């Protein structure tokens, strides 16, 4: 249903809530009242309109195929390859991903995602992971592998994902701190 | 788990499957430098199973095929953390234990150079010092592994202990290591007597010696051990570190210096430093070139699920998720089949 001011709009007029209200409620009732073509056409007249983007496998020179993704996670900025066979190797900047993430938080956190969809040992990662501390580098690195292991899961399997949360961007950032005040927000201490 | 358990039998045959440790063996051999989460481990099984993995069966066929005419041979272990390196060390000990070898082993090169108490100063050369703790307890443990053959060795010279005290030529061995740990004071004149007099009788057919240095590298490193003065001291001020820098030469004949690489415990050097040149330095390359490195890698699948396997047996794996599939596959991804992080990892799981 058109907003209050869409209907203004169209009526070159000031209304109310009330009357608003009032407006819908009769054309929700003519809806309801089985209203034809006769009335559709009338009705329409006031009616407004209103899944993750699987990213191209990609080949490499020796004819392997892969997918590339990139996530952001706090300050971290991640780019993973994951290619569509593999033995479990991730190899983060260059590092295996056990000594890179020393972590067993961070090391979960890469298992996370291809644990979920039941292909852990079935995929190369090459990542390279800039900006953030470990924790934020570990969980932009899992963005950007899920999002490149979408390519090779079916699309029930991203949209499972989608569901857990593996694909969404984590928008949790620091807050700024504001001035007269010890942090975002502590505030100083009161002083009756 | 094999129903072998001579150290000079198995080999590829055997490998990827477990090999034990008598008690009395892991008591006699092994008074020092098992690892200590190994120890751990050993205490809570009540028994001492040593995976048998292609670095310990190569360093075994070397030593075998030894020839003891010709100069000792150094032998360097190397690998990233973790991967068994002490252990695989441990295991050719034992089997040249029981072949009667005379093992010289150092558990931890880096404890002598790094958080010493007492530091006092050498009576036998004033520009060294000593480190009367460490070399009592080495000499204890030394006394305990080799206590058979201590009183078979004879020195070859004149020991003076004190103005008055002395030890004399044709005097077994055990007069020196008795000496040296009844007298912590001197302790660390023991132990250089003892490595020398080995040595020297190596070279004479006496008997086969096997010098086996767990953080070989930590000889030729830095120490952070500070003078009275709060001056740094290098390793060679050290009595027993140039003693043990003095055996590691392949000047001598009749045995082998195996050595391990350890970052950890390590001074001044990267967690994830773990080639041979990148642990030992130019001094340390120098010193031991030429030598044989040997890789320690993580587990292959086998040996991954040697242990797994090992684990469950043991009862150990308490969750009870991991004897499923999807258990053993987070155990592996979890540790990347690193040795030591599947062990803390189901140390808890
Ligand atoms: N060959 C092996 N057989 C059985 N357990 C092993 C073996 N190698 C490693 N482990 C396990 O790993 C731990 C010992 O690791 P080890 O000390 O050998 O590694 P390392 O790399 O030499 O040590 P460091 O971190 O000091 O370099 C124990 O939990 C032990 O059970
Ligand atoms: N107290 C004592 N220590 C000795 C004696 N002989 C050898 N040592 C030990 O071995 C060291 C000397 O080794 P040596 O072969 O003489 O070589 P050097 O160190 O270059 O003189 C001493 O610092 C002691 O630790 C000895 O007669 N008395
Ligand atoms: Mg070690």
């Amino acid at each position: 249903w058109l907003i209050k001011e869409e209907l203004e709009e169209m009526l070159v007029e000031k209304l109310s809530d009330l009357d608003y209200m009032q407006f819908i409620r009769l054309l929700e009732k003519l809806l309801t009242s089985q209203c034809g073509a006769a009335e559709e056409e009338f009705v329409q007249r006031f009616r407004r309109s209103v899944k993750q983007l699987i990213e191209p496998v990609q080949y490499d020179e020796q004819g392997m195929a892969f997918s590339k993704s990139e996530g952001k996670r706090k300050t971290a900025k991640a780019e993973a390859i994951v290619y569509k066979h593999g033995s479990g190797r991730i190899k983060v900047n260059g590092i295996d991903y056990q000594l890179y993430f020393p972590i067993t938080q961070d090391r979960e956190q890469l298992m996370f995602p291809f644990h979920f969809v039941d292909r852990l040992g079935k995929h190369d990662v090459t990542c390279t992971v800039s900006g953030g501390g470990r924790s934020a580098q570990a969980g932009a690195i899992r963005l950007a592998m899920a999002k490149a292991l979408c390519s090779f899961v079916t699309e029930d399997e991203v949209e499972w994902m989608r569901q857990a949360g593996l694909l969404t961007t984590d928008p949790r950032v620091r807050e700024r701190k504001k001035p007269g005040q010890e942090g975002a927000r502590r505030k100083f201490t009161w002083k009756k | 788990r094999t129903n072998e358990n001579d150290p000079a039998k198995h080999g590829d045959q055997h490998e990827g499957q477990h090999y034990n440790i008598s008690p009395q063996d892991l008591e006699t051999v092994f008074p020092h430098g098992l690892p200590p989460r190994f120890v751990m481990q050993v205490k809570t099984f009540s028994e001492a199973c040593l995976m048998v993995r292609k670095p310990a069966l190569e360093l075994l066929h070397y030593l075998k095929n030894t020839s003891f005419a010709y100069p000792a041979i150094r032998y360097l272990l190397y690998g990233e953390k973790g991967t068994g390196k002490t252990l695989s060390l441990c295991h050719v000990i034992h089997f040249c234990a029981k072949q009667d070898w005379l093992i010289l082993h150092i558990p931890d090169a880096h404890l002598w150079v790094k958080n010493c108490r007492d530091l006092l100063q050498s009576s036998y050369n004033k520009q060294r010092f000593d480190q009367p703790l460490e070399a009592s307890t080495w000499l204890k443990n030394f006394k305990t592994t080799n206590e058979r053959f201590l009183n078979q060795i004879k020195v070859q010279e004149k020991y003076v202990w004190n103005k008055r005290e002395s030890t004399e030529k044709g005097s077994p061995l055990g007069e020196v290591v008795e000496q040296g740990i009844t007298r912590v004071r001197n302790a660390t004149d023991a132990v250089g007597i003892v490595l020398k007099e080995l040595k020297r009788q190596s070279s004479l057919g006496m008997f086969h010696l096997l010098v086996a240095v767990d953080g070989i590298n930590a000889l030729w490193g830095r120490t952070t051990l500070k003078r009275e003065d709060k001056s740094p001291i290098a390793p060679e001020e050290l009595a027993l570190v140039h003693n043990l820098r003095k055996m590691m030469k392949n000047d001598w004949h009749g045995g082998a210096i195996v050595s391990a690489l350890s970052q950890t415990g390590s001074l001044f050097k990267p967690r994830k430093a773990y080639l041979p040149q990148e642990l030992l330095g130019k001094e340390g390359f120098d010193a031991l070139d030429p030598f044989i490195p040997i890789l320690v890698s993580n587990y292959n699948p086998k040996e991954f699920e040697s242990c797994i396997q090992y684990y469950l047996e043991n009862n150990w794996l308490q969750h009870e998720k991991a004897p499923t599939e999807e258990g053993k596959k987070e155990l592996l991804f979890l540790s990347n089949a690193n040795p030591s992080l599947l062990e803390r990892h189901c140390a808890y799981l």
